[PDB]
């Protein structure tokens, strides 16, 4: 029994067999089977983590050796230790939930081998990236859960859209992880190695302009994954893949890995405070917009993806803190909450004959769904960080050390992370009255027939509500205490401020978010209830805003006409005009025209002639002749005969 | 025909069909077509870029012209960047002192020496 | 374990191709070695590292300096800039 | 519901809905050979394994950097900032 | 193994002969006529001849038998992909379960994978006479010749002692080669 | 799951057409019945049935073949011509 | 021996017919052979080391036991070895690959299919510059003939292309040889190190060369015939073309560029660089706009080559062990991918045009997840040999130039893009309309490509264990003061 081993080696087999014995077991046993593989995972993670907390002496396993050449050398070494935990915390109990919920779920699809196949594949490939104990390791971790992405994004094969938003992930992505491959060439060079132990030995020691280089192509990898505002366009697209996907997706797993990144390059990060400075300004941004464009959007599954963005943007808003604690918290909390967010959509959308996912198009259900009711409203409320939830706990501490951060300009981030708090509210409450308080939307068969979910998909809802009701509370000691050596991570002493947010806070910056949540909740839920005209107006100017925020701040349409269309456009220059045009002319049809030209001309030096002597022997004399000449030339000046070579080639030639 | 790039590959024509292309995503779904989810019929003629409007290229978005979509793209990005730097000005000051350390910053056991006590060393 | 003898160019005759090919192994061997000193002083690094944690800037500051400053001296350099090259002249 | 789908279309995965007959006794081996791995690679990985701290002694690290500021004197090594 | 017989060979090909061409042999998809197709494919798997006759007989009997063979593969295969029956069993069976060997199958099995798999072997094995080990066992040796005390020591102390040694001292030999560098 | 029947379709049909006010009769609406002619549906009023039709069995009728149904009948056959609603 | 196994051949060709078994079996015979010589490989010592001569004047037909060395010379070191290997691993897949697909007049064309191979491998074992001159241009009138009467519809064009291009560079790299000859009286690669010519003669020298390996590998700007001759070439000639042939422009950098003009290398390397990245770029960008499923396949072949010489032209161990490490996984994959085009999908459907091709997954499960999986290793996924080469050619890449191996890390992207756009039109959607269901991938194609594929995830997985014939090599070339 080595724990270590057994997490990486079961999500393994249920992946892989699956894959060699699906034709041979069928999908009631592959589901059965791997569900009880990621529970046993699962299980066996919970005591890891709880001896762990008994003594802070991390396992390593350490095989093979990957690379030996001439300093680099790269082992496949893992090692699981408080990040890692934390991680590793998330990323099982979320993937045992969806496979658990995928059995109802995915009753009536004819493809479940695979499916579940690629659960347990994103689940594995997913704790190969944060138990590695390198780079390199990580890096595996990170493009395989991007070919799993792809995989799961495209499920549903024959639809079109569905295999364009895999593209877009893919591809996106891809993106990033030219970037990373960036960061880890110049890793390798400055550093000699990838291994986490030499580098964080070492990396106070270093040049901050090489330290910059290395973080900011991470950081541009880690925006790519987190969905940042730069490479977001995915995000969004990629709720053309089944629930259960993005339930496992934009929770625990994939989206995370970009925090990650920056939680296990804190070390580095402390010595580049410029690139801090960048992460925490994207971070706001991203939060900013994600939370304009959910209030202003009309699909359930895409207002909860929006969440996931604007939750890692006040991620990566902590870690731009140096509050690196902080944002792992928040990370591990947001992961269940979120889950629990999309597998009640899941429900909700499973209760309607038409499985419309437009919040436009339901409208009384409370009656009919209570349960589901009651869990989305557990996991909003979490969001919205009211009084003793687990989104309390992270939401509201990371809100206050914008302010207690010692940076003065920091103060701008605290209205902003504020702006987005109250937001928060404004969509989550506009998709409870939406869904189950407004007036019925639907036709008189949908509600006849609307009722609530089997047990597959009605057990994981009600375990990951126990967790975002009481994880944060039970939690709260570990990642944010007043001396917890936990994680380990080395802040500088002038960096390290969480005593000073504590102390220093007032009662209106401590208490304004909260009022403001309950408030505005209450605002709109009343609002809705009582003045729909001043929703449901029809101002030319609010309709063009409102049209903006509805079509993802154009960002897709500016992403796909001004670079990707326009790139196509480049393509089709190159191919054309360079590959096929002068590339061609200095080349076979070029040279082909031109031999055509002189062959002609010179086999037809002779052509109209009908006396063959007379003509050859006037060749003769002309010969003789212009050599006598051109000899007599060369005498006097070798220069000048350049020209008339030249000039008498073209006679003879053309 | 309509766009720049179509426009340029017409002297590259000779006794092609000088087709005036339109995007595959607007045909509306609702005619029949041989294939449905290419929106295309048997033997229709092909415009020379026909591989930048057919289904599987990116897709285009109606609501707003591309110019005024950039128009307000970029008015986001300006306002709030803008805004926030503005904001910074105004801002209150602290009221408690950044903190410090004996041993002169614990200058020693952030690595640190004698000779250099500027470059690792805290606020004492 | 083989411990063949070592040959520089500067003594031998570069007619002599046993010699040479000897010279140029001698060469490559001597990089290898350098490049297991600084593996050793880097697997010795993280081992201080792993059991020093929050005080590792004090106690591995020797052999961080020493990683960093072998570093770029001791990866492998081949043997043609040597061989013909001749540092005197 | 369900709907037709051609039969010869074999597929590693199963294809359609596959739910072969003899499913229990196939799941049985492929239980079994899961079981068998798992622990085969539990016991076999376990030299492998260590913890990460109280592996060395100070007595190691403490004449490790001692020899390492030996090395750096005998060169001529300044640290980082001393100037 | 000899296995040939000009007796038979100079029959079959008048068997052959009643024949339409294996082209338009099959082509009314009567089944006596089918039957004798089945047969006489059949033919093609029964194998006629070994090496001895090969190496030893002469040409004209080995001209026949490869025209035999020709028709045969053609009305065997030809029946195959046509009614999709077997043309064993001898009337054109079903059973296309199994019994179904290709012609490349023994070569790429028995000596092309063996041999693949022999290699992976060898480069496993010769990887362990890698410059790097060859290196450390010699930095070892001039770190133990240099200081042989620490021979004394006991098993575990010795390791770390001489990490000790490599780390203070500089045991290359890289600047001695260097002799005109001053 | 669930399944519609052409007489569930002609049922639900009836009742709509009973529910609107706009209409002549209610006891005069035939499975045949002509909604411009027996129950003398304005040239808008047809387009508001067919959108209520299209509101009750969730699907989307194109503009060419919304044009199309003039009898009660049409469209039913037209509604149980459709797979998904 | 010979006499007896001429004899054998003989009686086999007179009784079967068909000489296609009897050249398998020689080619595993080979193989196997190879092995054994490895086997007995001496790795503790970087010299030559199977050696013979050929063509003495004291024995023109035998081998040389001679005081005097006028004939041609061959042997192998760890490098070569390398090459040699990865060439009669492919051989035999080249045959098999065309088993059933060729009918009219088959026996010359599997003796052509095997000369080739043949001849590539006499390459690699050629100790001098003119032996290897020989076998370099021997290849180009077998390619000529087997591309002209096997070939798809255009095979005439590209007959002439493969003729043309090749012999056009050659030609220079041969004005280049001769200047050696000349120069030095010696041509062989033992001890060409030794002479150190003046560095603008090295100059000149290195110009020559150059010409011949930018039209080898292709680079850009004369890349433009490779598209066609990999489009209209039957499959075995693609296999060779894009595995075998390509890699004897790296092998030749390696060989007869760097030892003898190193000061001109070091002078002329931003020059390449410049190339290079041009290459990468501009052609997988060119690669978007293409709608033939073989010249998609081909073009790939190109950015990977520019990311091979990036990484052989770094000055460091690590890049000119990324760049034989991405030699070896490119002569892998890219055989497999055009084993997918222009064997199985156009064989069933004799057609290559992109727009005919949409959801093969529907019917053909098993093609679609080999296209998947050939996929993501062409774009270096990692645990695949292609990655590591990509990796360790980049690392060099940038350590020899930042700003310009940083640039180059773009191709990550750039092949993810044109590669992710071919795959997903081809497994996604619904089944196409104008092609009928045929057969899923045969017994046959799936041996192949199986191979191939555990090939590449073995070099994947542990890329070290290539390091036993090439840790001399990696230090063997650099020019370090
Ligand atoms: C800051 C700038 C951020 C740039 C991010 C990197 C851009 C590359 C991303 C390419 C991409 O994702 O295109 C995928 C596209 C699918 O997009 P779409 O059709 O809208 O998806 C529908 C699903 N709902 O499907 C496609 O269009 C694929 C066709 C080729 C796309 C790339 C064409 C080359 C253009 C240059 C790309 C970037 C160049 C390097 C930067
Ligand atoms: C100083 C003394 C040393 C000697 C150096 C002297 C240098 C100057 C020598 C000048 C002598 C005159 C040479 C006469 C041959 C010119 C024949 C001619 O006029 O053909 C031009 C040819 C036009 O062909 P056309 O079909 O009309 O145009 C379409 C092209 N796509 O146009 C072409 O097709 C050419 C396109 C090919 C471009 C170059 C191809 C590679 C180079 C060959
Ligand atoms: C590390 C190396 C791991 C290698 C894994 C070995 C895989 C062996 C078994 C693969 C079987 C997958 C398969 O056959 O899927 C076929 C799938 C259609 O299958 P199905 O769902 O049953 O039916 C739908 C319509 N008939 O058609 C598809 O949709 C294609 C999806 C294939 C999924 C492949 C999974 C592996 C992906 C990782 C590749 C990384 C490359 C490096
Ligand atoms: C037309 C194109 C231009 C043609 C110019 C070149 C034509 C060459 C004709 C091919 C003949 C070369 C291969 C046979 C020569 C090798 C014979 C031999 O015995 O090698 C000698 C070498 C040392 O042997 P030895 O010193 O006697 O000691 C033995 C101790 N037991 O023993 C060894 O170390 C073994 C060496 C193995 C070499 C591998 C050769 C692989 C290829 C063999 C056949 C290639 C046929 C190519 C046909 C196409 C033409 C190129
Ligand atoms: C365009 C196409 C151009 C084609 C080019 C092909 C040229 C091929 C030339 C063949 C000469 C190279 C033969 C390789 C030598 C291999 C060998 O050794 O064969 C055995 C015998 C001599 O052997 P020996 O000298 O005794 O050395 C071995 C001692 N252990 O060797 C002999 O006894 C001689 C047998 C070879 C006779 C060749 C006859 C020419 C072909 C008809
Ligand atoms: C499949 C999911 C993972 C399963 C892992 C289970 C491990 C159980 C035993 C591990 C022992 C071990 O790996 O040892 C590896 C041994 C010797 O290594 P070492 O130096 O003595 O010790 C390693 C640990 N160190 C260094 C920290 C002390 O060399 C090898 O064998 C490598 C042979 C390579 C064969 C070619 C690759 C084939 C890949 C096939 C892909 C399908």
């Amino acid at each position: 029994y080595n724990a270590i081993s057994l997490i990486i080696i079961l999500p393994c087999i249920s992946w892989l067999f699956p894959l060699f014995f699906g034709r041979q077991l069928g999908y009631v046993f592959v589901t059965r089977m791997t569900s009880t593989l990621i529970i046993i995972t699962t299980l066996i993670t919970y005591y890891y983590f709880y001896q762990l907390l008994g003594n802070n002496n991390p396992i390593n396993l350490e095989l093979f050796n990957y690379l030996n050449i001439d300093y680099l050398d790269i082992n496949y070494n893992f090692e699981i230790d408080a990040l890692t935990i934390t991680m590793l915390l998330a990323i099982t109990t979320i993937s045992s939930m969806v496979h658990i919920y995928s059995i109802g779920y995915m009753e009536t699809d004819p493809h479940q081998v695979r499916f579940f196949s690629l659960l347990s594949m994103f689940t594995f490939w997913m704790i190969i990236l944060v138990t590695g104990s390198n780079y390199f390791v990580l890096f595996v971790g990170w493009e395989f859960i991007g070919v799993t992405s792809y995989l799961l994004i495209s499920f549903w094969v024959t639809r079109l859209q569905a295999m364009k938003s895999a593209l877009s992930a893919v591809l996106m992505n891809r993106f990033g992880d030219a970037f990373f491959v960036l960061g880890l060439c110049v890793i390798a060079y400055v550093f000699g190695t990838l291994n986490y132990s030499t580098i964080f030995a070492t990396a106070y020691l270093i040049n901050t302009d090489l330290l910059v280089l290395i973080m900011l192509a991470l950081f541009i990898a880690a925006m790519a994954k987190s969905a940042q505002f730069g490479l977001h366009n995915w995000l969004t697209l990629a709720m053309e893949g089944p629930t259960p996907v993005s339930s496992l997706l934009h929770a625990a797993t994939l989206v995370t890995a970009g925090i990650y990144l920056l939680l296990r390059s804190a070390n580095i990060l402390e010595y580049t405070p410029t690139v801090l400075f960048i992460i925490l300004w994207i971070g706001a941004l991203t939060t900013l917009s994600a939370g304009l464009i959910a209030i202003c959007s009309n699909d359930l599954k895409r207002i909860i993806a929006l969440s996931t963005m604007s939750q890692l943007g006040m991620m990566t808003i902590a870690i731009g803190l140096s509050a690196y604690n902080l944002a792992l918290f928040h990370l591990l909390g947001h992961a269940f909450f979120k889950a629990l967010l999309f597998m009640s959509a899941g429900s909700i959308i499973h209760s309607i004959l038409n499985e419309s996912q437009d919040i436009r198009t339901y409208g009384g259900l409370l009656s009919y769904l209570p349960y589901t009711y009651i869990c989305i409203t557990i996991a909003s409320l979490s969001l919205m960080a009211m009084p003793g939830l687990t989104g309390y706990y992270t939401k509201d501490i990371i809100i206050e050390s914008t302010y207690g951060s010692y940076s003065i300009s920091n103060y701008v981030v605290y209205w902003i992370a504020y702006l987005s708090a109250v937001l928060t509210c404004v969509y989550s409450m506009k998709i409870l009255y939406l869904t189950f308080y407004s007036n019925p939307n639907n036709n008189t068969i949908t509600y006849y027939n609307a009722h609530e979910s089997n047990i597959y998909i009605t057990l994981p809802m009600f375990i990951l509500a126990i967790f975002a009701m009481f994880a944060g509370w039970i939690l709260k000691d570990i990642y944010l205490g007043v001396g917890t050596d936990f994680v380990g991570t080395h802040i500088l002493p002038n960096n390290f401020s969480y005593f000073d947010t504590e102390f220093s806070i007032t009662q209106f910056y401590k208490l304004l978010p909260l009022i403001s949540a309950i408030l505005v909740s209450i605002l709109i839920v009343v609002l809705n209830e009582f003045f729909a005209i001043v929703f449901n107006l029809n101002n030319k100017y609010i309709n063009t805003v409102y049209s903006i925020f509805n079509q993802k701040l154009v960002s897709d349409q500016i992403l796909n006409h001004f670079i990707i269309f326009k790139g196509l456009v480049t393509s089709g220059n190159i191919a054309h005009h360079v590959d096929k045009g002068s590339l061609y002319r200095l080349g076979p049809v070029g040279i082909n025209r031109l031999l055509n030209k002189a062959s002609y001309n010179v086999i037809n030096l002779s052509s109209n002639t009908r006396s063959s002597l007379s003509m050859n022997s006037m060749l003769i004399l002309i010969t003789i002749v212009s050599l006598l000449l051109l000899v007599l030339v060369m005498n006097v000046n070798f220069i000048i005969v350049i020209p008339v070579l030249i000039s008498i080639l073209y006679i003879l030639f053309s | 025909i309509r766009a720049s790039f179509d426009k340029a590959e017409e002297p590259m024509l000779g006794d092609y069909p000088d087709i005036d292309p339109f995007p595959a995503q607007l045909k509306n779904p609702y005619k029949k077509y041989d294939d449905q989810q290419d929106r295309r019929n048997l033997e229709e003629p092909l415009s020379v870029n026909d591989d930048l409007y057919d289904m599987w290229s990116p897709d285009r978005f109606t609501h707003f012209k591309n110019q005024d979509a950039l128009k307000y793209f970029i008015g986001f990005l300006t306002i709030f960047f803008g805004a926030s730097y503005v904001a910074t000005y105004f801002v209150p000051e602290k009221a408690a002192i950044p903190r410090e350390f004996p041993y002169e910053g614990l200058w020693k056991e952030s690595g640190g020496t004698e000779k250099s006590k500027a470059f690792f060393g805290q606020r004492s | 374990h083989q411990r063949p003898e070592l040959v520089s160019f500067d003594d031998i005759n570069y007619n002599d191709h046993k010699k040479v090919r000897e010279a140029q192994e001698s060469y490559t061997r001597e990089q290898f070695i350098r490049l297991e000193a600084l593996k050793t002083v880097r697997k010795a690094l993280e081992k201080c590292y792993e059991e020093s944690g929050p005080n590792h800037f004090e106690d591995c500051k020797n052999l961080a300096e020493q990683y960093l400053d072998m570093l770029p001296t001791h990866r492998l350099q081949g043997y043609l800039g040597y061989q013909r090259n001749d540092p005197s002249k | 519901g369900r709907y037709p789908f051609p039969k010869d279309v074999i597929s590693m995965t199963g294809g359609w809905w596959a739910n072969p007959s003899n499913w229990k006794l196939n799941g049985l081996f492929a239980t079994g050979i899961a079981v068998g791995l798992a622990l085969w690679v539990s016991t076999a990985t376990l030299p492998y394994t260590r913890r990460r701290e109280g592996i060395t002694s100070e007595s190691d690290i403490s004449k490790w950097n001692a020899a390492a500021g030996v090395w750096r004197e005998r060169h001529g090594k300044i640290s980082t900032g001393e100037a | 193994l000899r296995a040939y017989n000009e007796e038979k060979e100079l029959a079959l090909k008048q068997r052959l002969s009643q024949l339409p061409p294996p082209g338009k042999a099959f082509v009314t998809a009567k089944e006596a006529e089918l039957a004798e197709l089945a047969e006489i494919a059949a033919l093609y798997k029964t194998d006629r001849v070994g090496i001895l006759d090969i190496l030893l007989l002469g040409n004209k009997h080995a001209r026949l038998y490869r025209d035999n063979t020709a028709l045969l593969k053609d009305y065997y295969y030809n029946g195959r992909r046509i009614l999709d029956k077997i043309p064993v069993k001898v009337t054109w069976e079903i059973k296309r379960e199994g019994a179904e060997k290709e012609d490349w199958v023994n070569q790429m099995y028995f000596l092309y994978a063996p041999s693949l798999i022999l290699l992976l072997i060898v480069m496993v094995y010769k990887s362990r006479e890698d410059i790097t080990f060859w290196a450390k066992k010699e930095l070892d040796q001039r770190v133990l010749d240099k200081h042989p005390e620490i021979n004394d020591a006991p098993e575990n102390e010795r390791d770390a002692l001489i990490v000790e040694r490599i780390i203070a001292g500089d045991y290359d030999k890289l600047a001695s080669l260097q002799k005109k560098a001053t | 799951a669930h399944v519609l029947t052409k007489d569930m379709i002609q049922e639900r049909i009836v009742a709509l057409l009973e529910s609107f006010d706009k209409v002549n009769d209610a006891k005069n609406i035939t499975a045949t019945a002509n909604l411009t002619s027996d129950l003398g549906l304005d040239s808008l009023d047809v387009v508001e049935v067919v959108m209520a039709i299209e509101e009750e069995f969730g699907l989307e009728i194109p503009d060419h073949d919304a044009d199309e149904i003039k009898t009660v009948q049409q469209a039913i056959d037209y509604v149980s011509a459709q797979p998904a609603a | 021996i010979l006499l007896s196994s001429l004899y054998l051949f003989n009686r086999i060709l007179a009784w079967q017919g068909n000489v296609k078994h009897f050249y398998l079996f020689a080619s595993n015979l080979l193989l196997l052979f190879i092995v054994v010589l490895y086997i007995n490989f001496n790795t503790f010592s970087n010299s030559f080391q199977f050696n013979f001569e050929l063509f003495n004047s004291l024995n023109p037909f035998g081998l040389s036991n001679s005081d005097i060395s006028n004939g041609l010379l061959f042997g192998i070191d760890g490098l070569s070895l390398t090459f040699i290997l990865l060439t009669v691993l492919l051989i035999p897949l080249t045959l098999l690959g065309n088993w059933y697909n060729i009918n009219f007049n088959s026996n010359l064309y599997y003796t052509l299919v095997l000369a080739i191979g043949l001849v590539i491998l006499l390459n690699f074992w050629a100790l001098d510059y003119i032996s290897f001159y020989i076998l370099f241009e021997a290849t180009l009138p077998l390619l000529f003939i087997l591309i002209h009467i096997y070939g798809s519809s255009d095979s005439e064009r590209a007959s002439f292309y493969v003729l043309m291009f090749t012999l056009s560079g050659s030609l220079f790299m041969l004005l280049s040889i001769v200047v050696i000859s000349i120069v030095l009286n010696t041509t062989n690669f033992i001890n060409h190190n030794l002479f150190v010519l003046s560095l603008d003669l090295q100059t000149i020298i290195w110009l020559g060369l150059f010409i011949a390996i930018m039209v080898k590998t292709p680079l850009f700007p004369i890349h433009v015939w490779l598209p066609v001759v990999h489009s209209e070439s039957p499959l075995a000639g693609s296999m060779i073309l894009a595995g075998l042939i390509l890699k004897l422009a790296l092998y030749a950098i390696l060989r007869l560029l760097l030892p003898l003009l190193c000061e001109a290398q070091i002078l002329y390397t931003p020059m390449i660089y410049i190339i290079s990245l041009l290459t990468i770029i501009l052609t997988s960008l060119a690669t978007l706009r293409q709608i033939d499923l073989k010249v998609i396949i081909a073009y790939s072949s190109i950015s990977h080559m520019g990311i091979a010489i990036l990484g052989v032209c770094s000055n460091t161990s690590l890049g000119i062990y990324g760049s034989i490490v991405l030699g070896v996984a490119h002569g892998f994959v890219s055989p497999a991918l055009f084993l997918i085009v222009g064997g199985i999908l156009y064989d069933r459907y004799h057609i290559r045009i992109v727009n005919y091709y949409k959801g093969l997954t529907t019917y053909m499960p098993q093609l679609a997840t080999y296209i998947i999986i050939l996929s993501f290793a062409n774009i270096g996924t990692p645990l695949t040999g292609n990655f590591t080469g990509e990796f360790l050619s980049l690392q060099g890449g940038f350590i020899r130039n930042p700003i310009i191996g940083g640039i180059s890390c773009i191709s990550v992207l750039l092949a993810a893009i044109y590669q992710l756009k071919l795959t997903n039109k081809l497994t996604g959607g619904i089944s196409s309309i104008y092609m009928h269901r045929t057969n899923d991938v045969t017994i046959r194609e799936k041996f192949i490509m199986n191979i191939l594929i555990i090939s590449t995830l073995i070099i994947g997985i542990c890329p070290q264990i290539m390091y036993n014939l090439l840790y001399w090599t990696v230090n063997n070339y650099i020019y370090i003061i």
